[PDB]
RNA sequence: AGACCUGAGUGUGGCAGGACUACCCGCCGAACUUAAGCAUAUUACUCAGCGGAGGAAAAGAAAACAACCGUGAUUCUCUCAGUGAGCGGCGAGCGAAGAGGGAACGAACUCGUUGCCGAAUCGGGUCUUACAAGGCCUUGAGUUGUGGCACAAAUAUCUGGUUGGUGCAGGAGUGGCGAAAUUCAAGCGCAAAGCAAACCCGUUGCUGAAUACAACCCUUCAUGUGAGUAUUGAGCCAAAGAAGGUGUUAGCCCAUUGAGCCAUAAACCUGAGCGCCUCAUGAAGCGAGUAGCACUGUUUGGGAAUG
RNA sequence: AGAUGUGGCCUGGAGGUUAGGACGAAGCUUAUGGCGUGAGCCUAAGAUGGACCGGCCUCUAGUGCAGAUCUUGGUUGGCGU
RNA sequence: ACACGAGUUGUUCGGAAACUGAGCACAACGUUAUAUCGUUUUGUUAGGAAAGUGAAGGUACUGAAAAGGGGCAACAGAGAACCUGGGAUUAUAUUCCAAAAAGAAAUUGCAUGUGGG
RNA sequence: AACGUGUCGCGAUGGAUGACUUGGCUUCCUAUUUCGUUGAAGAACGCAGCAAAGUGCGAUAAGUGGUAUCAAUUGCAGAAUCAUUAAUUGCCCAAUCUUUGAACGCAAACGGCGCAUGGGAGAAGCUCGAGCCAUCCCCGUGCAUGCCACAUCUCAGUGUCG
């Protein structure tokens, strides 16, 4: 819809910049475990509620 | 049709976020936080789940003072002379 | 870090030790001639000192130390050295208990240090 | 560019700190402009030596301003109505508790009687 | 009062309007419209961005859209006067 | 007019509010279960609910036990004792107390009353380096009573202290920092391995079944063994053999391991640490909707009734 | 069904004792045989492995699997249906 | 899908500022071992002193008048001042367009100037 | 013959066993060891040259300050140049500490709206471009309720009095 509490629009905002996928660099700090992003998320599956 | 058929009947929501408990158990017919019992004063904790009390626990967040009054005791309050 | 009995408590103060207990931890033995002069048994390595590898693979190779990398518990010396796949070299690391220092640098609170370990 | 070594700002005047403070910060907000289009790398590495002075410079402004008005409560007339936020924090309990005399104070009669028969130290060895 | 602290009084202006866009349809609205873009605090109001506007960059803005990204960001289309050249001061910030 | 009493408004100074809740303390409070059924009983004065606090809480300074040659606050442990107690469809089951051996313990005090005093009190200002346990002032509170003195550990009321306040000093524990000893020698698939059968001989003698092994057999070229924390020999440190690190199994490669060293807001501990100014100081009664008592309900081993 | 016996077999650990191991430990695989009535043991080979470990006396227990519409993970015929 | 950049523009559009409705429950009061209970629009809380406004008059005093505390509940009820044109876009528009605004208006607040009182 | 069965040699699918262990459980001891209206616990958003999560931190945001330590950090780039006044890491005395929550000016699926009070900005107007500055905008502090003390304040009662 149209409407939304700017409350809710920072949570999604915030939401839509937590999906972008892991640094190319940050596989190889030394000693790392952190491949691919689990947290990740497609709107079609696992639906905040927010 | 108490179905999948009713079960697309089902528009709206009755829970939405909270203040303070920061979950989707605000209910807004009547207007409390299922978890936080927001607004009440006190919260909401009940020792017939002792799992639920511990997500509550003083641990859990960042314990920001906490940290700082934690370690002011322990050096028993010092100052510059 | 130091060696406890429980060995739990042993290696996970060791492998948790930050920076400056990492720069004790890993730390050379120096040369009789600089043994006999400052009358010390073992110094932490610092960055530009020179050094001798006495053991393995590389034992008897001698270099000035590029850096020392606390991170992978190790020092890069000069001259210990390999080649990749490509052809460029890639300093090979040593872990310091296993190279003997020969010249080490000098700087104002690495003496106070000198001084402050003397046996006699 | 650079940063601003501390000894030096805890002997500027107020006025020269300000003065300083902002000509940070439009060197600042001109590499945010730099962050947008890219060159010089050289130039972008430049930011935490500016965040971190005008952490810096602030520093002072705010201890000079916090020590000026402890010094202007000294006098007990100016005492209690000093500012919550300079007053001394302690817990919350030990700053209501007992001071150590209010909880010493002793009727008339325990300290006739307490002075009649001090404790006193002996040996009953031989 | 008992805040204490400092407050600067000359920074206001650094905190509101954080740098500008290079955006492709950011650059449109200099050569055309004659106006700037700007990310800017997400807390202010468009008669500030109008003052700041004139302090940081001495150039009055007949105009401001305000926007809120997606992304939390604020964005403004600032409206610099047509005694004004927004090409100017574009370069002499940027641009390209 | 004004006062007093009762009750409002505002300013000034502060506090209660939620969190935590293992233990602790008040109230509320079940059923499953056991009784081979089930209702009193049991599970249980427990789980769940409500309220509150501490670093412990609660208790406590005899309206106590005992019946003795008598014990002497409270708490806690052993034992009393799963009891020749007692409670119980006297069924299932339940179930203490005093004494004794011990832990602890400088352990005690002040109000009310009575008698003598009678604002000597408290707060607020100000002054003394000081919101002094101080001086001064003050219808501001207070005589509808604050305070001083004595009551059995008693038996007359008019040098000492760092636990009265001020400002200076030192050592000490506590925190943090740093601070030991001693190693080589033999080179590679095969002796960088053995044997001489308690100990001694042995600080000596002897020597090699691996001419390797590498896949149907034989032959001919080719190729192959990471790091010595191992072995052998020699040597050394031990008020340090500690057990962690390192390319293999490390007293001697490293870190540790220990007498001690420097640094130090206040508190803390020491001829109640030690000086200085002011400040102190050696006849009468004894607790009232209380104790009891009746009814009811509850709880207890508590029975014609423990709370 | 049940009772008991065994100087009776196996397993993780603790007190002892005696040994092994980079010239290859545990683990694993085998038309590898040998021993025991048996639980099991032991050797051989690995063109397996890469660092631990065996015997014996005693102590000790979360100590022996084929079945519970057993639990978890995997796989599988039905089926290129 | 995935990856990498970009995209949501308002004095007037919707809400809020500022309506009331079925209703809700803060204060107040009363209960409860305990508020985490009840009352709280039939014109309206509370055994209940909840008005901080100021007519007329005297120069920031004097006191007529007003009974019944605070707030929420409507993106379909009440209320609301703007319209088309476009070459203005990869994607927004009654939102953007700048001196010939492509332009034409409406309305709120304050202010000076001329005209009147 | 084909299918199918069986044995062996190798190979896949599958992830057991052992070896490894900065985890768990439980027992024990030490102490100037116990949060909050001086805004806590919990919640939300943010911050890094590059930064999704996590950790740390709060518009001074991957940290400021002070001491101790004594040349790093390190995936990459960047960076004063070794006598400490600019490495790092630990520790802590001085700081900062957004939006919220008992949450407390009023509200709330609103980054909304106040009343006092100081302060800032102000291209109109006035003033001679400086100075002032209406409306608008912005910022700090105070303002919940009950209670206690107080002021030597302002009042109420056919309560008791003169």
């Amino acid at each position: 819809g149209r409407f939304k509490p700017l409350a809710v629009k920072k949570k999604y905002a915030k939401k839509m910049n937590q999906n972008k996928p892991v640094p190319y660099w940050i596989r190889l700090r030394t000693g790392n475990r952190i491949k691919w992003n689990e947290k990740r998320r497609h709107w079609r599956r696992t639906k905040l509620n927010y | 049709t108490k179905g999948t058929t009713s079960m697309g009947q089902r528009h709206g929501r009755t829970h939405i976020l909270c203040r303070r408990c920061g979950r989707n158990s605000y209910h807004v017919q009547w207007e409390r936080c299922a978890a936080c019992a927001y607004p009440r004063a006190s919260r909401r904790r009940y020792n017939w789940s002792v799992k639920a009390i511990k997500r509550r626990r003083t641990g859990t967040g960042r314990c920001r003072y906490l940290k700082v009054v934690n370690r002011r005791i322990a050096n028993h309050f010092k100052t510059p002379k | 870090s130091i060696k406890c009995g429980s060995r739990r408590k042993a290696r996970r103060a060791h492998f948790q030790a930050p920076s400056h207990v990492r720069r004790v931890l890993m730390s050379a033995p120096l040369s009789k001639e600089l043994r006999a002069k400052y009358n010390v048994r073992a110094m932490p390595v610092r960055k530009d000192d020179e050094v001798i590898v006495k053991r393995g693979a590389f034992k008897g190779r001698e270099g000035k130390v590029t850096a020392c990398y606390r991170l992978k518990w190790v020092i890069h010396i000069d001259k210990v050295n390999r080649e990749k796949a490509n052809g460029s070299t890639v300093a090979v690391g040593i872990h310091p208990s296993n190279v003997e220092i020969t010249k080490l640098k000098l700087t104002h609170h690495r003496k106070a240090i000198l001084e402050r370990k003397d046996r006699s | 560019s650079h940063h601003m070594k501390i000894k030096d700002l805890r002997e500027k005047s107020k006025d020269d700190l300000l003065k300083t403070l902002t000509e940070y910060k439009k060197e600042l907000s001109q590499l945010r402009v730099v962050q947008q289009t890219g060159g010089a790398e050289t130039r972008l590495g430049r930011i935490r030596p500016i965040r971190k002075s005008i952490a810096r410079i602030l520093t002072v402004l705010n201890q000079n301003e916090r020590s000026n008005l402890k010094m202007f409560y000294a006098d007990r007339k100016l005492r209690c109505k000093t500012p919550k936020v300079l007053r001394a924090k302690l817990t919350h309990r030990r700053r209501l508790a007992l001071k150590e005399n209010e909880k010493n104070r002793k009727t008339s009669r325990q300290m006739r009687q307490a002075h009649k028969f001090p404790k006193r130290v002996y040996a009953v060895k031989i | 009062s008992n805040r204490v602290t400092v407050e600067s009084k000359d920074i206001a202006a650094f905190n509101v309007i954080r740098y500008p866009l290079t955006t492709d349809k950011a650059m449109k609205k200099i050569e055309e419209n004659n106006t700037l873009t700007f990310i800017v605090d997400a807390r202010a109001n468009k008669t500030e961005i109008k003052k700041a506007i004139r302090k940081l960059y001495q150039v009055k803005a007949v105009k401001v859209n305000t926007l809120i990204r997606p992304d939390g960001l604020k964005k403004a289309y600032i409206r610099l006067s047509a005694a004004h050249d927004a090409l100017d001061t574009a370069n002499k910030i940027g641009l390209v």
